[PDB]
RNA sequence: GCCUACGGCCACACCACCCUGAAAGUGCCUGAUCUCGUCUGAUCUCAGAAGCGAUACAGGGUCGGGCCUGGUUAGUACCUGGAUGGGAGACCGCCUGGGAAUACCAGGUGUCGUAGGCU
RNA sequence: UGGAGCAGAAGGGCAAAAGCUCGCUUGAUCUUGAUUUUCAGUAUGAAUACAGACCGUGAAAGCGGGGCCUCACGAUCCUUC
RNA sequence: CCGUCGCAGUUUUAUCCGGUAAAGCGAAUGAUUAGAGGUACCUAUUCUCAAACUUUAAAUGGGUAAGAAGCCCGGCUCGCUGGCUUGGAGCCGGGCGUGGAAUGCGAGCACGCCUAGUGGGCCACUUUUGGUAAGCAGAAC
């Protein structure tokens, strides 16, 4: 295919696979969660993200290659069931390609591939694991940067795993029955529902 | 090139608001529109008869003719360099009384009352509206407590 | 700009390096805001007047 | 299992109808065609006759629509007939004609048009339409608000209509829905209509029950016997009512009643009571464990 | 030998070259498109308006 | 209070024939002899090749009885069933029904002209006051503590007819 | 305090469930001779007043759903005008002004007019 | 709460409606002028609101001079009615 | 001359219009990831999106109004309107400038009458379409 230099910038409007854009091939990346996904929230407290710094288009080919490069290092350094990689960029923007060139007469091209439009400060790939595996996530996410264009920086989030709550408050909300784990994440329990649900918790 | 259809591009313009569908409320038909009053124009998709064109949506004009459940409006329409007084016929479901005109007629009723009440007392009151003047001088008490010191916060991720 | 060129005529500033006094109110400061790159105004004292 | 149709997203998108529609009282489709005045009339009142029949009472009103609500001009009820003689049977076609006649005579007495337009003092059940007199004030033009009733031949909404037209009201109508219109021959018989106006269809039923079974005659016409009303007295009872209505059509009410203003419903709980109720339930649940 | 299709680039300058002019507001605007039944009666109101000219002089004297 | 007594609102009989023609007009006379009233033909909603039915083609006949005649036809229907109904015959909405395989047991003598047909007896129960959800003026719901459940329907069948309900 | 008929605004009014309801009213309810309409007086129209508050209806309750209002998110995102600003670029900062919306949290939950009527 | 349908493409609109069914019908009729849209503010096409007739329908208020709205069409000359 | 008409590629005040940016999809349509609970679905959550999706929703922007062509008092005409001077519109007499936002400015005559040239454009900030891109092609200001 063409090099990623041709479809790196978000130059057109988002062109998703819809009833009007038919004939789109299947994306290269199909699995977004790797490792031990069916793990409790207390299993993997630490989480690290691959935050982007460019407003560009990451190809599904680069999303799959960076997924394998990060998985092959977490398996070799943290075991096959000691992490959970979640790719947080689904390729929805379809790329078009013109015919193998009467030159520009009817130049609207046919679908070529799919990219994921990333924003400045948006997470690309997230890895949660034990706290002592902090340096392994930084290196696993660093090796996957070379499989991506542009500039990305590795950030260790203050949240507890893949949840949206800080690690400092997570322990307190668990004791107060405000957070209950449901598989990979937790459910926020407000005080604004029927009281029967409150009796079931306690 | 685009099509010259009458309702081309009126997907959201003539559509009804969210949870505002159904039959038209009755007070819309109970409002009196005399000749010469300033009314707004806003097409309603519930009633397709007597529907104003997409150019007059959001426009304003005065009423010159009144018929059964329909009035005639003199609307200004700038085409290229000639603002044109258009005499259109729309039904009452697509018009509302301009509150700007009613707010001015109330200022006249008060101006005529103030200058009449001031003449009976001999005083002179003002009627001309004045823009927001620069704030006059004033004292600001600290209340004993010092002002809260602010400073830029450090950068976090 | 046409909007800037119209405000500069209402202030009688039709050429470079000319000055006119303006009675400051909300209807005037917003006119001075539409032409900030073209004007350099302030608050003159008595000696300046 | 089955998806909850009335889920959270159901009530978010759910647009309730009008209150009068949710209660099944106002037909808003026929209302805009009945109460809305032409825009070249400029606040000319468009009156209408509101005839409603409950299980025990017949409401006859005359109103015109306004933005702040309908303005009831005159109102006549079938429970006011005991003042004119009719004690029982306040929800029949003969009673509808009375409250309709009372509405037409009470309205004209309020506008002073009672001495100008009298309608048909003698009841014949035939087609009648009041005409305006030159030099005299115009006749009160009104329309019929039938409501949600199936307007078939014989509905009591056309009995009050006939009472209003005979009273002096100028209501456009026809003799097609009056009881006595043969749908096959397409002809209107006025003698059959006069029988329903004076309640002769009740007399033919009271006599038939006496000649068949007293046990059914007493079960069907208990209050007719309690008040002494017989079958041969029906036509003369309503005649004295039709005469007494035209004589004194004005309405008189009681001065006032000073009560203690006792509240009978339950007082709505405040915010402090709802919070404490939850805190007590939370304290009671953790205590039982 | 293609060319340009549509342009409104220099048109705003041409329109404002002489200024966008509104029609001069005239008292007693034209009564075109009014209700013909309304125009009939309004003509009769002016046709017989002199019929009460004597009552007008009598009422003005009372003031 | 007497305003909660379960009663028979209507008995709806159904004879769904596979096809129209002379086979269908015979079943119409069967309901006429039993219910004493003219039946109503039900056209097919859609077309089915396997069932051999075309759209808007009468395939069934149905009636409905309200007064004491509904209790008469139900008594003759429950007699053929030996006054016993399975527990699943009662719906959660308070109604129930059963099927008769031959109309000759209901009281209609067999004749060589018309064939033998099977009916579909369905009883719609109700309390006094269930008409508020059917009238046009001021229509309202029935209410939670007033609609018939499956338990009250089975108990009513075990009391008025003393029938046996199999598990 | 409450109920009718007609309404205006059309969820703060709806929905689920539970509790309570004087008096009148409303409704249920009782019948099919006439009016009228159905396969069937269930609906509809008509006739009536033995029965009760079961339901409808009204009021109240629910750490109720929704809805409504406000806070928060947030001067965040976005944006007018400006620069011989930065950067290979992608884009970003500043100047001049304008300024959001979810999640989250809190509060509220019909109201008004006309006429007649009950405590 | 329309998640169905409304002849068709799509959008909009629509629930005791504009959908479905039924019974009466021919406002899809005869006319004058004004107005809207494409516009040069010319024509055509298609629309809007009246008025004067003559009718339909409904108990009536009303509604209707084609299709729920946005497309579904044609100058001079000539022929024909 | 002040004053008053009249005027404006501009503000202010008052009041309308819109569905773009952004946002949302634990809200509808469409797309989409991973577990959990109850019994392949079903409930409660979770990841990522729309140009031909949207509950929300700007900035900029569009329309109107800011008086004598008015206000107030008293009458007249009508064949329209009609329970009733009841509307409506027109007309007549009398009374009342504090001209009833800021600023600038002379306007009007369908911006009169006749009228040449032009009807190959091109470029830049921003917005934006096709195209890998183009000293490319095509738009808005
Ligand atoms: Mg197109
Ligand atoms: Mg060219
Ligand atoms: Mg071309
Ligand atoms: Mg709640
Ligand atoms: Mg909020
Ligand atoms: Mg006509
Ligand atoms: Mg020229
Ligand atoms: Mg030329
Ligand atoms: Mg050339
Ligand atoms: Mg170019
Ligand atoms: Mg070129």
């Amino acid at each position: 295919r063409r090099p990623a230099r041709c479809y790196r910038y978000c130059k057109n409007k988002p062109y998703p696979k819809s009833r009007f854009c038919r004939g789109v091939p299947d994306p290269k990346i199909r699995i977004f969660d790797l490792g031990r996904k069916k793990a409790k929230v207390d299993e993997f407290p630490l989480c690290g993200h691959m935050v982007s710094d460019e407003y560009e288009q990451l190809s599904s080919e680069a999303l799959e290659a960076a997924r394998i490069c990060a998985n092959k290092y977490m398996v070799k350094s943290c075991g096959k069931d000691g992490f959970h990689i979640r790719v947080r960029l689904h390729p929805f923007h379809v790329n078009r390609i013109n015919k193998m060139l009467t030159g520009m007469r009817g130049a609207f091209g046919k679908p070529q591939g799919t990219v994921a439009r990333v924003n400045i400060g948006q997470v690309i790939m997230s890895i949660r694991t034990k706290t002592q595996n902090k340096e392994h996530v930084i290196e696993a996410l660093r090796r996957a940067k070379f499989k991506f264009p542009g500039r990305q920086k590795i950030h260790i989030s203050k949240k507890f795993g893949f949840t949206k709550f800080n690690a400092d408050i997570f322990e307190s909300m668990l004791a107060e029955k405000r957070l209950i784990p449901d598989g990979c994440g937790v459910k926020y329990i407000p005080n604004r529902g029927p009281l029967d649900k409150w009796r079931a918790i306690h | 090139t685009n099509t010259r259809g009458k309702r081309r591009g009126t997907r959201y313009m003539f559509s009804r608001p969210f949870r505002k569908h159904g039959a038209v409320p009755l007070s819309t038909y109970m409002r009196i529109y005399k000749k010469g009053d300033i009314v707004d124009i806003k097409g309603m998709g519930t009633i397709q008869k007597g529907m104003p064109h997409k150019c007059y949506h959001g426009k304003t004009g005065r009423v010159y003719n009144v018929t059964q459940h329909a009035v005639g409006i003199i609307v200004n329409k700038q085409l290229r360099g000639q603002i044109l007084a258009k005499r259109i016929n729309v039904r009452v479901e697509h018009i509302r009384h301009s509150k700007s005109r009613d707010s001015f007629l109330q200022r006249v009723k008060e101006n005529e009352r103030k200058k009449k009440e001031a003449k009976e007392k001999g005083i002179w009151v003002e009627l001309k509206r004045q823009p927001a003047q620069p704030r006059e001088a004033h004292f600001v008490r600290t209340g004993g407590v010092e002002p809260q010191l602010l400073e830029p916060i450090p950068y976090e991720f | 700009s046409p909007k800037v060129r119209k405000v500069l005529q209402l202030l009688r500033l039709r050429q470079i390096f000319n000055g006119t006094f303006v009675k400051l109110n909300k209807a005037s400061i917003n006119m001075l805001r539409l032409a900030e790159p073209y004007i350099a105004w302030g608050y003159p004292n008595l000696k300046s007047v | 299992f089955v998806k909850v149709v009335k889920n959270k997203a159901y009530f978010k998108r759910y647009q309730v109808k009008f209150r009068r529609r949710r209660e099944g009282k106002t037909d808003y489709y026929a209302r805009k065609r009945l109460v809305i005045q032409d825009k070249n009339k400029y606040n000319t009142p468009k009156y209408r006759m509101i005839v409603r029949v409950t299980n025990r009472d017949i409401i006859c009103q005359i109103a015109y629509a306004r933005i702040e609500g309908d303005m009831i001009v005159c109102a006549a009820y079938a429970h006011e007939l005991p003042k004119y003689g009719v004690k029982v049977g306040l929800t029949n076609y003969a009673a509808a004609y009375c409250t309709g006649l009372l509405l037409a005579r009470r309205l004209l007495n309020k506008f002073g048009l009672d001495k100008v337009y009298e309608g048909q003092v003698e009841v014949t059940g035939d087609e009648y339409n009041v005409e305006s007199v030159d030099g005299e004030p115009g006749a009160f033009t009104c329309y019929l608000d039938a409501g949600l009733t199936r307007t078939t031949t014989g509905n009591k909404v056309f009995g009050a209509l006939k009472g209003a037209v005979d009273g002096g009201l100028s209501i456009p109508h026809s003799t097609k829905r009056f009881p006595g219109y043969d749908s096959e021959s397409k002809e209107f018989n006025a003698e059959v209509h006069r029988k329903h106006i004076f309640g002769l269809n009740i007399a033919e039923y009271m006599r038939l029950l006496i000649e068949e079974d007293e046990d059914a005659y007493k079960k069907q016409f208990s209050q007719y016997i309690k008040n002494g009303v017989a079958a041969d007295q029906l036509e003369d009872i309503y005649k004295k009512a039709h005469a007494g209505i035209r004589e004194n059509p004005v309405h008189e009410k009681k001065p006032k009643k000073e009560v203690k203003k006792k509240r009978w419903n339950r007082a709505k709980l405040s915010l402090e009571q709802k919070k404490d109720r939850v805190a007590q339930k939370k304290a009671s649940f953790l205590r039982a464990q | 030998a293609k060319s340009k299709n549509h342009t409104t680039h220099n048109q705003s300058r041409k329109w404002h070259r002489n200024g966008i002019k509104k029609p001069k507001s005239q008292r007693y605007e034209s009564l075109k498109g009014v209700d013909p039944k309304f125009m009939r009666n309004m003509r009769f109101a002016k046709k017989h308006n002199k019929k009460g000219f004597k009552k007008m002089l009598a009422n003005n004297a009372k003031n | 209070n007497p305003m909660r007594e379960l009663r028979i609102r209507k008995l709806c009989l159904n004879i769904c024939v596979g096809e129209s023609g002379d086979r269908l007009t015979r079943a119409a006379k069967v309901l006429e002899q039993l219910t004493g009233q003219t039946p109503v033909f039900s056209k097919a909603r859609y077309t089915v090749r396997s069932f051999g039915i075309r759209r808007n083609e009468k395939i069934a006949v149905h009636c409905t009885v309200r007064g004491a005649k509904a209790e008469e036809i139900l008594e003759k229907g429950l007699k053929v069933r030996e006054y016993e109904l399975r527990k699943n015959n009662f719906s959660d909405t308070g109604n129930f029904g059963f099927g008769i395989q031959e109309h000759i047991d209901l009281g209609i003598k067999y004749d060589p002209s018309i064939g033998i047909y099977g009916l579909d007896f369905y009883v719609v129960l109700g309390r006094p006051g269930f008409s508020i959800a059917d009238k046009k003026r001021k229509r309202g719901v029935i209410g939670s503590k007033h609609r018939i459940g499956k338990e009250e329907a089975m108990r009513w069948f075990q009391q008025k007819y003393d029938g046996i309900i199999l598990p």
